[PDB]
């Protein structure tokens, strides 16, 4: 069915706008919005279709004190959207309280596109973790759309703040938002700034204007992850069947992402599979290993070569991973997109459950604990104190993510007959 | 056609053949082969280009070998009485009405009125008939649409059972969900993952089984210019679909049909149960898990 | 030209002619003509066209013309007006159905088949097939307006639904209208639901 | 039968003149009036036909202190009309009293064209609500032609004054004129300035010279609404059968208007129907919804496609409206006009009963009430005081329009078995 996307945060609104620019380049529309007669493709799961010849993308544009949204206005894509949902803090708790006081009218904006379409499948949350304006508010609406509708699917697009230590309040914020993503979202697509910055410094020569480049990298990822849904495949071409294969344990819903062209600014399948398994073509940063991998192909692919290629990785002993179930590596095939200039014809995807990211989590679980011993880096905001007078909800969230780390460490081994 | 233009030449050869006092095979072959080449070319000249043979094969594949997935998800979603017995007095009209309505949902405003849904449950009696343009294509006989419909019904059954299991997966989405729930019989050793796999893997196999031959068959038609060759290529295509899809009478085919009805019984139990509750599901569940182990031992007969 | 004049003498200008007869003598109608059932009308067509047009073809025009006058009678009987409010509620329960029937008869029958028929009659290469293409308009228009098949199982209820406009016209009681409406409308529907299958376009009303 | 049009107000006389210009471009006449031999069409319901080769439009031209009528004279259409009816206030009551004192000679002008033609069907009133010179006088003659002739039909062309708050006496005037339109007219065609100004700013770049553009928009509407009467259709090609289908309740006779070309300065029927149902192609500004819609088509239209198109809107769930009767949506077909340059060949109409306009009414019912509490904005005119010493007729009109609002709010629901 149809999928509604919601973007908040300034960085989130930017990457949502660039994503819709990428899809306007993808789909049979002009940059004004008007249909082009050159075109197979479906424009229904992400675009509301009138006959106003300007098919409006199904995006909910919310903000706090619009600054970059003015720059979103000065563009030729100002005729692509106008659903009139633009409305005028610093912490998780302050942003949570500010989202608390105005919940009725933003939820009326949600109920508007809920009543606008008749079929409903999923909500994509475009959000940055511990981002200030995004944090607190995004966790609040995440709680509310899961509590209000238990029949739909919740997916999230999320980056990870990592700068190798400055914001001293970030481990509290990420800790609480990770609780809310684990208990109020069914699947989370995890990215970080650091690995994409590393790959960007690898391909280009960039130090200062990194943001403008990594946005392009992210948008290529999010378009690629939706090519199987927008163009009709037969495997996991709905969101529900896609997420139903990727979760072996209901606490594990974090998906690793890669992309086989590391630079785009002939091939057989075993080549791109082996290039795919390398950690440098991976976009997300003791024995730590995958539980189950799904890889998705896009290009001119002969069908018998994929069988030989999977046989090749079986013979390589590149499978030095060992979970406790026979749920295995997964191949899928979709077409490369027509209708646009398409360089580097065959390109790959991976969607995998990897426990190396738990190290990333425990770094946050390290940092907050140190600040919890010092008690000088909570910054003592007034709404933060009124919202929780004892600050034991952060301690309870630390307990939940500690159980999450123990369940990860049990999921690494082939012994999960007992709970971890 | 150039049949009238080279008519007098073939006439001169056959007139020369009567004057010769001796019968030899060597000349008689030459005259019949020389006529055969140009007449098969005459059929090939029309059927490929102005009847769009290569274009019609994708339409056959899309509506028929389940090469489309939008209609054959939307149709099974809006049909609920073909799981029960039909009287075939009301339902035979209702299925094509629902078919064109489901086709209307996204695109398909260009024609899509040539098919017809006939009934002889109501899935096993459902049949798709596709009337072809008989003077413009004699390659598509009654016999080939007959073999083709066996492929259609068998792939519909697989589509139904895998849609059922992937929709009934809501353990993560609703049933653990702001719920704590002591789980020692609420788990069933999560065999839902296993019953997916035996329907998933065959599935991937089907993607090869269609695509390798379909790429070849739209290739051979380009190379040759006599219709007789395309006949051999097509009669190899159909047999490969049958044999690779395991439709042929085997113990293995019986085993695959048993896998399918076992998955349907699994889906019925987990659909009716609900979010966490004991309704004496243990007996049916025990029968099911033992039967799944028994049939999974039978699938190892082919692995050895 | 005589065909274009012929099909313009049924179905504008002639509606005002019938509405005066609504508000009876047989010679007073004649001078107005030169400006529930039972009427006769015909015209002189010259001899070189009387070898394609026939004598029973005049009769088929008369029968279909009379059945058009009955639908115009129904539409004007609901046009005669512009218990407190309960009468108006029984109007909307009626005004829907009958209007759809009129909307079916003009557009879907007498304007589709006529527009189809004009595109064929200019393709006449012969005297014989002109007569043939004319008769396969006559014998199917006498089928589409139902006067030759299952007329005591379908057409009788179409005769019964026009009586509700008469009872609505008399009162100027009310419950005896909706009882007969919910009788005859379902009695139409419970017979046509088996189905030529075009009859669902007026019975979704 | 024949239909007589009456225009008053300066704005009303302007749009009547532009409407006759549009019909002179439509009909087989020259701008001097002389017949052109290029021409199917009927010039009898709006044009008196002599053999003076200048067919005189059936318009009654009344005025107060002619200013813009001099500009009407300096035109090549001064030979189209001369029925000699030009004759030399600020409020509803002052204009009503001024119309009271001279009723005999203007009613002699009415009796003149009444005796001029033998068949009579309807009177169109071209009038602006609370327009000054139009207000008071137009309501007075509206009362008089309904009281004098109960066998004919009364239609009105009317715009709504809305400027989002300046004239402080407008809610009194519009309140009284709305009473007179509800009780002394059988159908009212309602327009507003604000939605046409919004559509005009959408299509063009106009801020100051808006009047000259919106007149063209209005005239295109009034010509389009008369194309089914001037050119012989078979459905509602008289006024009486047209209005007899559109009124489900005798207090509701206000018709919503739209136009499918939003700019004119290929198509199938489902396209223009879906474009038609959008509120941006609509020209008139809790659950509020239509009771019954009539849409009229003009163009090259295949007959079977309209049936499929109506089936399409039935399947869309664009019918989220629910009155208490089975009186349904309505399609009609008329031809596109020959004999003139006709761009944008297929164009649509809607004639619909919508209750959103009641909000517009209650804004006036808000404003007057506030001024009724203040008692400093009635402006205390002497004829206004003599005409009503207690000003309780405005209070009675407020009671009538309050009952009108309650009947609207009852008509919205599927429960109108009891009176509202």
């Amino acid at each position: 069915r149809e999928i509604i996307t919601l973007q908040l945060g300034q960085c989130g609104n930017q990457i949502g706008f660039e994503f819709w620019k990428q899809l306007c380049a993808e789909h049979g529309i002009s940059p004004e919005g008007i249909v082009e007669e050159f075109a197979t493709d479906r424009k229904d799961v992400f675009f509301y279709q009138a006959d106003d010849e300007h098919y409006i993308p199904r995006a909910v544009l919310l903000d706090l004190e619009p600054r970059v949204i003015h720059s979103i206005l000065n563009s030729p894509y100002a005729k692509l959207y106008n659903p009139e949902n633009i409305y005028l803090g610093n912490n998780w708790a302050s942003g949570f309280s500010q989202g608390e006081k105005i919940h009725e009218d933003i939820f009326d904006i949600i109920d508007r596109e809920a009543d606008g379409s008749d079929s409903l499948e999923g909500f994509v949350l475009c959000h940055s973790i511990a981002g200030g304006t995004g944090s607190g508010l995004g966790s609040y609406l995440l709680e509310r759309l899961n509590d209000r509708y238990p029949k739909k699917l919740v997916q999230t697009y999320s980056v990870f703040p990592n700068q190798d230590e400055d914001v001293v309040v970030q481990p509290y914020n990420s800790l609480l938002t990770l609780k809310r993503l684990t208990q109020n979202a069914d699947c989370v697509v995890v990215l970080d700034n650091t690995a994409l910055n590393r790959i960007a410094t690898d391909r280009l020569h960039i130090q200062n204007p990194s943001f403008s480049q990594i946005n392009q990298l992210v948008s290529t990822i999010m378009s690629a992850s939706t090519t199987t849904l927008r163009y009709p495949g037969y495997m996991n071409n709905d969101l529900i069947g896609l997420i139903a294969s990727l979760i072996p344990t209901p606490r594990l819903h974090f998906l690793m992402t890669g992309y086989t062209p590391l630079t785009t600014d002939k091939t057989t399948v075993l080549d791109v599979m082996r290039r795919l398994l390398q950690p440098k073509n991976v976009m997300v940063s003791t024995n730590h290993c995958y539980i189950a991998i799904l890889n998705i192909i896009q290009g001119e692919v002969d069908p018998t070569q994929v069988h030989k290629s999977l046989q090749r990785i079986r013979e390589r002993k590149l499978a030095n991973f060992i979970p406790w179930g026979p749920a295995s590596i997964q191949v899928a095939l979709s077409r490369k997109s027509p209708y646009l200039p398409s360089a580097h014809r065959v390109s790959g995807l991976m969607m995998a459950n990897h426990t190396s990211i738990s190290s990333l989590f425990e770094r946050t679980c390290r940092q907050y604990d140190k600040l919890r011993k010092r008690e000088a880096f909570l910054e003592q905001f007034r709404k933060e104190d009124m919202f929780k007078d004892n600050f034991d909800e952060m301690d309870t969230s630390r307990e939940i993510v500690q159980q999450l780390i123990d369940e990860y460490h049990a999921a690494t081994r082939p012994d999960y007959i007992s709970w971890g | 056609s150039i049949l009238k233009n080279q008519e007098d030449t073939f006439a001169a050869e056959l007139h020369r053949l009567k004057q010769q006092p001796l019968f030899s095979l060597v000349d008689f072959e030459q005259v019949v082969d020389r006529i055969r080449s140009t007449v098969a070319e005459h059929l090939w000249k029309l059927m490929v280009e102005e009847s769009d043979l290569l274009g019609q094969l994708k339409i056959i594949k899309d509506f028929y070998l389940l090469g489309r997935g939008e209609l054959f998800q939307a149709f099974i979603d809006t049909a609920q009485h073909m799981l029960k017995t039909p009287p075939t007095a009301v339902t035979e009209h209702d299925v094509n009405v629902a078919f064109q309505q489901s086709a209307h949902k996204v695109l398909l405003d260009d024609d899509n009125l040539l098919p017809l849904l006939h009934l002889t449950s109501g899935w096993a009696a459902l049949g798709l008939s596709y009337k072809v343009q008989w003077p413009l294509h004699i390659l598509f006989t009654p016999a080939v649409l007959e073999k083709y419909n066996v492929v259609f019904k068998y792939l519909l059954s697989v589509r139904r059972v895998q849609a059922e299991l992937q929709h009934c997966w809501a353990l993560q989405m609703q049933r653990k969900h702001l719920k704590s729930n002591q789980t020692d019989a609420i788990k069933w050793r999560l065999r839902n993952h296993m019953a997916f796999l035996v329907d998933n893997l065959q599935y991937y196999l089907q993607v090869d089984v269609l695509e390798s031959q379909f790429s070849q068959l739209l290739h051979q038609i380009n190379s040759t210019r006599d219709f007789e060759s395309i006949r051999l290529a097509h009669d190899h295509f159909l047999s490969n679909l049958l044999a690779q899809s395991f439709i042929l009478l085997k113990p293995v085919f019986h085993c695959l049909n048993e896998i399918l009805d076992l998955c349907h019984s699994f889906c019925s139990l987990v659909s009716q149960n609900l979010g966490p509750l004991d309704e004496r599901g243990a007996a049916q569940l025990s029968i099911l898990v033992k039967g799944f182990s028994r049939q999974s031992s039978l699938l190892f007969k082919i692995l050895s | 030209e005589y065909l274009q004049a012929m099909r313009n003498f049924f179905l504008d200008t002639m509606y005002d002619f019938y509405t005066s007869i609504f508000d009876q003598n047989v010679s007073f109608l004649n001078v107005q003509l030169q400006e529930l059932d039972g009427l006769t009308l015909s015209y002189k067509v010259p001899w070189p066209v009387d070898i394609v047009i026939s004598l029973e073809c005049q009769k088929i025009y008369n029968q279909v013309f009379l059945l058009l006058l009955q639908i115009k009678w129904a539409k004007y009987s609901l046009d005669v007006l512009l218990q407190i409010h309960r009468m108006f509620l029984l109007r909307v329960k009626l005004m829907h159905f009958v209007n759809s029937l009129h909307n079916y008869i003009m557009t879907r029958i007498l304007h589709s088949t006529g527009l189809e028929f004009q595109h064929q009659v200019e393709e006449a290469k012969d005297l014989d097939q002109l007569i043939k293409i004319h008769y396969r308009y006559l014998s199917t228009i006498h089928d589409r307006c139902l006067l030759r098949e299952k007329v005591s199982f379908v057409k009788e209820a179409i005769m019964k639904v026009l009586n509700l406009a008469l009872m609505f016209a008399d009162g100027w009681s009310i419950e005896k209208m909706e009882s007969d409406f919910k009788n005859c409308h379902m009695f139409l529907v419970t017979i046509l639901n088996k189905a030529f299958p075009h009859l669902e376009s007026l019975a979704l009303s």
